[PDB]
C-alpha cells in the first residue's frame, strides 16, 4: 500500500489486473485483535418447563 | 332431599361439643351414652360392620375411604396374633380442632367407640395415639377411661358382654406426620414417624406386627350412636354417598370462627354465613377459601358462590374434603404469603424418609418464598407446577400429595396475582 503511483502503474499494467483494489496485504480492514465480550445465546432445551429429557 | 343443611339438635349426635354439660360418666349417661351397649355388642361383629356399611360413613381422616369396608378388612378369623384397634388423636392438620373439642368435651363417646368398633372388628385394645401438645385433653380423656373401667363398660367384661376390651392412651411428642395411619404405627411401635409402605397393609400387618385398623376420632365417636340410631338415620343425613353430619372449623378472616355440626352438603356460603357470622367484611369481601383444611388446595369467591360440602363436590370443584376445616382469606390477605407459609409448615412437619418429598418440599418452600419476594421470573410459575407434579404420587405417604395440591390451587387460581408480583418486583428493581 506504500508504492509508488509509477510502481503501482507499472504493476498494474503488467498483471492486466487492478491490484491496489484487492490487496493480498492486511493492513486496516481486518477485525481489531482486541474484541468486547460476547453473550452466546442458549439452546432450544434451556426452559423450566415442559423439558421432560423422556420427549426429545 | 335437594337442599341440604339446617340440621337440628335433637339430629346432632356430638350433643357436647361445647363444653356447657359435665363430660364426665355422669353427663354423658345422661345425655345417652353408653346405652344398650351390651345389646349391641352381642348382637357382634358383623351386625354392626353392617350397620356402618348402610351407613355410608366415610372417613373423617381425610382419606374419605368408606368406613364400613374398611372395618371389614379385619372381619377374618385370629391367627393367632392379637388385633388392635388404634384411634388417630393426633389431629396434626391446620385448621382443624374438631378431635380436640370432642376429645376434651365428650370422651365417653370415644371410650364407647373404641369399644364397638374393637368389637366390631375383633380386638382386644384400642390404642388412641393423641396428640403430644393436648395434655389437658389426655388426662380428661384418662379420667373418663378410668370412670370406664371403675363402672365396668371397659375390660375383662365389656359392659357385662364376656369381652375382654383393653383403652390405652398414648402420647405423641410433637410430629404432623404422625397423624398418618403407617407413620402412627411406627410411633407406637418406639421408632420414628416414618410412614411404612403399603402392601402390607395394617389390616394385616401392623402395630407390633399385628392386625390393626386406623381410625379417626370422629369416625370412632360416631360409631356407637350410629349403631344405636341406626345406618337409615345417618344414611338419611347428607347426599348420596357423602352420608351424615360432619364437624366443620370454620377459621380464618370471619366474624365468629367456631366449631359447628353441620349435615353434609351445606353449601358453603350457606356455612359460613349461617354459623361463622359471615366473612369480614362480607361476602364481597371474600377471596378464598381452603375446605378442607391445609393439604386440600384453594378455591376462590366465584366457585365458592354455589359449592356444596362434599367430598364428590369439592372433587368436582377440583378440591376435597379433608378434616373439614375452613379456612377463609378476605381481600386483604397476602394470598401468596399464606399458601407460602403453609409450605413452610409441610417443609417443618415433612419426616424426611422419602426423597420427593424431602427434597422437593424443601424445593417448594425455597421457591414459595421467593415468589412472596416476587425474586422470580413467570417461566418459575410453570416450573413449580411440573415439580408439584413430581411430587404427587411418587411419595411412600400422603403428606406429599398434601403438600403438592396448596401449590396446584395457588397456580391454577391465583396466577395472576403472582405475575403481577414478579412484574411489580422487576420494574422496582430495574
Ligand atoms: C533505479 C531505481 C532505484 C530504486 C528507487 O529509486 O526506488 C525508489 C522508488 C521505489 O518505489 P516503490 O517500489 O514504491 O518503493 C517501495 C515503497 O513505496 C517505499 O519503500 P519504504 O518506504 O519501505 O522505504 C524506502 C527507503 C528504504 O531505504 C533504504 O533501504 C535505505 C538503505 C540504506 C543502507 C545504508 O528508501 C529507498 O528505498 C530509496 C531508494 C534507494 C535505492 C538504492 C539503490 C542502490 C542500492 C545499493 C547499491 C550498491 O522508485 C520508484 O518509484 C521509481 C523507480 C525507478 C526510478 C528510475
Ligand atoms: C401427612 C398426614 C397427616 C395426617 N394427620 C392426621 C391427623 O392428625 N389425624 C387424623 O385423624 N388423620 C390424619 N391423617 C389421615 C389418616 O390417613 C387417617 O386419619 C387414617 O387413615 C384414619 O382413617 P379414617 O379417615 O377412615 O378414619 C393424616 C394423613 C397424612 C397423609
Ligand atoms: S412423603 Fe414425606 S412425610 Fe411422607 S414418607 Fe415421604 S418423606 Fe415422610
Amino acid at each position: 500500500a506504500s508504492a509508488t503511483r509509477v510502481i503501482q502503474k507499472l504493476r498494474n499494467w503488467a498483471s492486466g489486473q487492478d491490484l491496489q483494489a484487492k490487496l493480498q496485504l492486511r493492513y486496516q480492514e481486518i477485525a481489531k485483535r482486541t474484541q468486547p465480550p460476547p453473550k452466546l445465546p442458549v439452546g432450544p432445551s434451556h426452559k423450566l418447563s415442559n423439558n421432560y429429557y423422556c420427549t426429545r | 332431599k335437594t337442599s341440604f343443611g339446617s340440621l337440628k339438635d335433637e339430629d346432632r349426635i356430638f350433643t357436647n361439643l361445647y363444653g356447657r354439660h359435665d363430660w364426665r360418666l355422669k353427663g354423658a349417661l345422661r345425655r345417652g351414652d353408653w346405652y344398650k351397649t351390651k345389646e349391641i355388642l352381642l348382637k357382634g361383629p358383623d351386625w354392626i360392620l353392617g350397620e356402618m356399611k348402610t351407613s355410608g360413613l366415610r372417613g373423617r381422616g381425610g382419606a374419605g375411604f368408606p368406613t364400613g369396608l374398611k372395618w371389614s378388612f379385619m372381619n377374618k378369623p385370629s391367627d393367632g396374633r392379637p388385633k388392635y384397634l388404634v384411634v388417630n388423636a393426633d389431629e396434626g392438620e391446620p385448621g382443624t380442632c374438631k378431635d380436640r373439642e370432642i376429645m376434651r368435651h365428650d370422651p365417653h363417646k370415644l371410650v364407647e367407640g373404641c369399644l364397638v368398633g374393637g368389637r366390631a372388628m375383633g380386638a382386644r385394645a384400642a390404642y388412641i395415639y393423641i396428640r403430644g401438645e393436648f395434655y389437658n385433653e389426655a388426662s380428661n380423656l384418662q379420667v373418663a377411661i378410668r370412670e370406664a373401667y371403675e363402672a365396668g363398660l371397659i375390660g375383662k367384661n365389656a359392659c357385662g358382654s364376656d369381652y375382654d376390651f383393653d383403652v390405652f392412651v398414648v402420647r405423641g411428642a410433637g410430629a404432623y406426620i404422625c397423624g398418618e395411619e403407617t407413620a402412627l404405627i411406627e410411633s407406637i411401635e418406639g421408632k420414628q414417624g416414618k410412614p411404612r409402605l403399603k402392601p402390607p397393609f395394617p389390616a394385616d400387618v401392623g402395630v407390633f406386627g399385628c392386625p390393626t385398623t386406623v381410625a379417626n376420632v370422629e369416625t370412632v365417636a360416631v360409631s356407637p350412636t350410629i349403631c344405636r340410631r341406626g345406618g337409615t338415620w345417618f344414611a338419611g343425613f347428607g347426599r348420596e354417598r357423602n352420608s351424615g353430619t360432619k364437624l366443620f372449623n370454620i377459621s380464618g378472616h370471619v366474624n365468629h370462627p367456631c366449631t359447628v355440626e353441620e349435615e353434609m352438603s351445606v353449601p358453603l356460603k350457606e356455612l359460613i354465613e349461617k354459623h361463622a357470622g359471615g366473612v369480614t367484611g362480607g361476602w364481597d369481601n371474600l377471596l378464598a377459601v381452603i375446605p378442607g383444611g391445609s393439604s386440600t388446595p384453594l378455591i376462590p369467591k366465584s366457585v365458592c358462590e354455589t359449592v356444596l360440602m362434599d367430598f364428590d363436590a369439592l372433587v368436582q370443584a377440583q378440591t376435597g374434603l379433608g378434616t373439614a376445616a375452613v379456612i377463609v382469606m378476605d381481600r386483604s390477605t397476602d394470598i401468596v404469603k399464606a399458601i407460602a407459609r403453609l409450605i413452610e409448615f409441610y417443609k417443618h412437619e415433612s419426616c424426611g424418609q422419602c426423597t420427593p418429598c424431602r427434597e422437593g418440599v424443601d424445593w417448594m418452600n425455597k421457591v414459595m418464598a421467593r415468589f412472596v419476594k416476587g425474586d422470580a421470573r413467570p417461566a418459575e410459575i410453570d416450573s413449580l407446577w411440573e415439580i408439584s407434579k413430581q411430587i404427587e404420587g411418587h411419595t411412600i405417604c400422603a403428606l406429599g400429595d398434601g403438600a403438592a395440591w396448596p401449590v396446584q390451587g395457588l397456580i391454577r387460581h391465583f396466577r395472576p396475582e403472582l405475575e403481577d408480583r414478579m412484574q411489580r418486583f422487576a420494574q422496582q428493581h430495574r
